[PDB]
């Protein structure tokens, strides 16, 4: 019963790095695939 | 008062200069409670040595127990212990994603 | 036309060290269990309000196509305080991609601090003893922290262990710092000697002669070359690293030298001393051979009133020279060169 | 010096709290002996409680933890609603006291003349 | 070049200590022994505090530090003192002081307080401003006259700037405002009081310097308005510029100086008052002067005297003190109440 506390917001911030991270990784794999089509172009 | 004078010597002999003399002050006074519980200890190893006198003997183990007690140090053997540990271990795994740097 | 302009930040006392890179912001390591962070030339910033609420998050992700402005929503100020310690912190410095705070305590705790909830991402020892030096590596996937148990330790990002010891002095580590390849760092200590260190074994590379007084700062070059390490003695010793040498002296700061830098690439030093003496060096010393000896006049000097000198960053993109100044309020004093 | 005034602060909530007791006099050094040891056992609090919601990876302590710390601290809670019956109830409250000011001043001479010379960088105020 | 004597409490006086507690009879190389072992204690973490406080960076030791350390053949034309630069800068100081807008002024008034090494626009500029109170005193216009007493007074504290080499033309200008005749209009003598009262003020505030040497302050401005004060048929402005110089002057001054002139100024009261037929610009003048000058002198005596017996006090101060003496008094014991 955590109606004082929060408790939250940096684990689930380390969560949301993560999806940021997710996010540019996903990026990184897409340019990596981006080169290999170049590749492939 | 002399104590003072005496702290005066102490930091001339520190040879460094400037300081508050409260904070000289309440080294002294603690210093002294110090040596105040040296010999509340001196008091203990007379009783349990069962004489009313305390020896040089009776310093020296008071003096071996607090300098177990406040006065550590790193031993330069467990500093090469642990060189050997640490220094013999060469891995250093390299991974593409490092923004995660915790597992809690 | 050299200049010390200045500038004017909060007032307070305590401060204790204080580091920047890529000057945007400072890092004022001040009131006995405090890491408060200042701005320079931007306002403010709230990364972690798309944080805030996983939703925030989400939405964030809507944006997730290219827009890095769109990840803030900065609902927050600046110039933060930023502290879980309980110690007198002893050092910090920015990740150089500026995401990871280092704060070095007394406590033993030593920890990463957020670049966006601005809070202790990670917090850990490796001691029950004063943490005086840390420093990141120049890209930053290590770095390194010594303390005061006479050892010298990396740490990964993550790896919460310390990936290597260095325990060759007998006393206080004061400074250590990272060579331009990640690979090589250097140790200065309390009992007067330099020690270099490896990355593969970490045993003992090099020593540099213990000149004479504990040294509190040591620098490398550029190009990655070239030392300088100053002393209690008011002194500056240029060493090189391959031919081991104690090249070039240097003195009259009057005693406690704490901000040394090789500048922008060539030899122009910054350096800066207790008493309130900044002193830039015009020497190009270079050569090769068996022994070396040198001689005074370089440059002269340039003073302050009472506030000694923390650190200092010869201006990573431009020949420029900011310093730290802490006596009497946080200012931050900006001066230039170019003879 | 500046910081002296907290601790005096501390002082006069230990004359508050021996007006509730009701002591008519007291060993001056002794009392701030005592201030010594109160603002050290706030300390040895937030040692605790620090090194003890460090457990959590998150950091923020709260309420039942600084319960666990003070039970672990060695006190019985439970008199803590009574003991509102005299603290909150029975003595006054003291307020704070900090004053700070921002100065005005004007200079205006008439010359800048270089914003950002060769040294180009927009965060600094050339002198005149 | 040095000897470290061990610094070894007597051995009587830590018996004295130790049999406080009653122990027994002791000797004397335990104690001696016992002070070395906490001698060498102390000052092993006197040099652990000192390493502590040679990296927070500070020379000065805090009780804190320690419980830190507790975890345990035609010649070339000539050239002038300024630059073009600062003398039109002091073409902007000078033409400031000549300004209508107020925030010009006290940007002027700042401006001056607050440029400690100038120093060379020194004394060139305060001579021909000593020269412009004179051609001014001529001119008679009060305006110029407040401008050039403010800028004294923020001449007066710009710290580093030191008075003494060129107070020699500054002061006779100042007493010169102080003297007769700041006649503008007959009617508009009043703000000429208040310019009065802060020369007298800003003599006030000199004195306090520069007397230590050669007397000229004390001595020669202290027989100026004592024979000033006995200069007869001169102008009322004369008398009342003497006896508030003496006033600024200081408490045992006038302490000194009002025991006679007390009732003496009181007969030239009663000269004045139930005096002449008619002449009001005199008669308003000397009696707001009278009036000013008595109850501004009022808490000399106050000071001085109990405040019983207005009555014997009005004939202790010749009658026409009382009761504005009496008032003052009250005013005296009000002040004193708020207290």
């Amino acid at each position: 019963d955590d109606r004082y506390e929060q408790a939250s917001d940096v684990r689930a911030q380390l969560k949301f790095f993560e999806q940021l991270d997710q996010i540019e990784k996903q990026r990184k794999d897409e340019q990596e695939r981006e080169i290999l089509m170049r590749a492939a172009k | 008062p002399k104590d003072a004078q005496m702290m005066a010597q102490i930091l001339k002999d520190m040879g460094i200069t400037e300081y508050e003399p409260r904070v000289i002050n309440q080294m002294l006074e603690f210093a002294f409670r110090y040596v105040t519980t040296i010999l509340d200890d001196a008091k203990i190893y007379s009783s349990h040595a069962k004489k009313a006198t305390v020896d040089a003997d009776d310093v020296r183990l008071a003096i071996q127990c607090r300098a177990d007690q406040s006065f550590t140090s790193p031993p330069p053997r467990d500093f090469l212990l642990d060189i050997a540990r640490q220094r013999n271990q060469t891995p250093l795994p390299l991974i593409k994603p490092x923004x995660x740097x915790x597992x809690x | 036309l050299p200049s010390i302009c200045f500038y004017t930040f909060l007032n307070a006392y305590q401060g204790l060290t204080a580091v920047d890179v890529t000057d945007d912001s400072s890092l004022i390591a001040g009131g006995f269990a405090d890491s408060t962070v200042r701005v320079x030339x931007x306002x403010x910033x709230x990364x972690x309000x798309x944080x805030x609420x996983x939703x925030x998050x989400x939405x964030x992700x809507x944006x997730x196509x290219x827009x890095x402005x769109x990840x803030x929503x900065x609902x927050x100020x600046x110039x933060k305080i930023l502290y879980g310690h309980s110690g007198p912190v002893y050092g910090a410095s920015f990740s150089p991609d500026r995401n990871y705070l280092l704060s070095s305590s007394e406590d033993g705790t030593v920890r990463l601090w957020s670049l966006q909830t601005f809070t202790c991402l990670v917090g850990y020892k490796g001691h029950n003893y004063p943490v005086w030096d840390t420093q990141f590596s120049p890209y930053g996937y290590y770095f390194v922290s010594g303390g005061h148990d006479r050892v010298a330790r990396l740490w990964a990002t993550d790896h919460y262990q310390p990936l290597r010891i260095f325990a060759g002095h007998l006393a206080d580590v004061n400074c250590t710092r990272f060579h331009p390849n990640s690979n090589y760092v250097a140790t200065g200590s309390a009992d007067r000697t330099v020690r270099l260190w490896d990355v593969l074994n970490g045993n003992c590379v090099r020593i540099f002669t213990g000149h004479k007084g504990p040294i509190h700062s040591l620098t490398f070059s550029p190009n990655g070359r070239f030392l300088a390490t100053g002393a209690t003695d008011g002194r500056v010793l240029l060493w090189d690293i391959g031919h081991g040498l104690m090249v070039g002296e240097l003195k009259g700061h009057t005693d406690t030298v704490c901000s040394l830098r090789f500048s922008r690439d060539g030899e122009i030093l910054a350096s800066g001393s207790m008493d309130n003496t900044v002193r830039l060096w015009d020497a190009i010393k270079a050569f090769e051979d068996l022994e070396t000896d040198d001689f005074t006049t370089a440059t002269g000097h340039i003073n302050l009133p009472e506030n000694s000198q923390e650190l200092l960053l010869g201006t990573y993109m431009t020949k420029s020279t900011p310093v730290v100044h802490l006596h009497f309020t946080r200012r931050n004093l900006v001066l230039a060169a170019g003879a | 010096n500046y910081h002296l005034a907290r601790r005096r602060t501390l002082q006069v909530v230990v004359s508050s709290l021996l007006t509730e007791a009701g002591f008519e006099s007291a060993e001056k050094a002794s009392v701030e002996t005592l201030t010594e040891m109160l603002q050290s056992y706030i300390s040895e609090i937030g040692r605790s409680a620090k090194s003890y919601c460090e457990h959590t990876a998150r950091t923020q302590p709260t309420l039942s933890d600084i319960v666990v710390t003070l039970v672990e601290m060695g006190f019985n809670v439970d008199t803590l609603p009574a003991y509102a019956k005299r603290s909150q109830r029975m003595v006054i409250t003291x307020x704070x006291x900090x004053x700070x000011x921002x100065x005005x001043x004007x200079x205006x001479x008439x010359x800048x003349x270089x914003x950002x010379x060769x040294x180009x960088x927009x965060x600094x105020x050339x002198x005149x | 070049k040095l000897k470290l004597s061990n610094t070894v409490l007597p051995s009587e006086s830590m018996k004295v200590v130790a049999e406080s507690m009653g122990i027994a009879q002791i000797q004397e190389e335990t104690c001696q022994l016992l002070t070395d072992e906490v001698s060498y204690r102390i000052k092993e973490i006197a040099q652990d505090a000192l390493k502590f406080m040679h990296m927070g960076k500070r020379q000065k030791l805090t009780t804190s530090d320690i419980d830190y350390a507790l975890k345990l053949x035609x010649x070339x034309x000539x050239x002038x003192x300024x630059s073009v630069e600062q003398q039109l800068y002091y073409k902007e100081i000078t033409e400031a002081c000549v300004g209508s807008c107020e925030a010009k002024r006290a940007e002027a008034l700042q401006s001056i307080a607050t440029d400690p090494g100038l120093y060379q626009m020194l004394p060139r500029f305060s001579t021909f401003i000593s020269e412009g109170v004179r051609v001014n005193v001529v001119q008679n216009n009060l305006a110029l006259l407040i401008y050039l007493m403010r800028m004294v007074k923020a001449l007066m504290d710009n710290p580093t700037l030191y008075l003494e080499k060129y107070v020699h033309e500054l002061i006779p200008a100042v007493m010169t405002c102080i003297v007769s005749r700041q006649l503008c209009l007959r009617p508009d003598v009043d703000n000429h009081w208040a310019l009065r009262d802060f020369a007298a003020r800003l003599v006030a505030q000199i004195c306090k310097h520069f007397s230590t040497t050669t007397n000229n302050i004390q001595s020669r401005i202290t027989k100026t308005f004592t024979k000033s004060w006995v200069d007869e048929k001169t102008p009322w402005t004369t008398r009342y510029g003497s006896i508030a110089g003496l006033a600024e002057l200081g408490h045992d001054v006038i302490k000194t100086l009002i025991l006679p002139r007390l009732q003496q100024e009181g007969e030239r009261i009663r000269s004045v008052l139930d005096g002449p037929v008619l002449s009001n610009i005199d008669r308003i003048g000397a009696d707001h002067v009278q009036s000013l000058l008595l109850k501004h002198c009022a808490p000399v005596l106050a000071k001085l005297r109990p405040p019983p017996d207005n009555q014997d006090a009005y004939r202790a101060e010749f009658g026409s003190l009382g009761p504005l003496l009496c008032s003052q008094v009250v005013k005296a014991r009000a002040q004193a109440a708020l207290q």
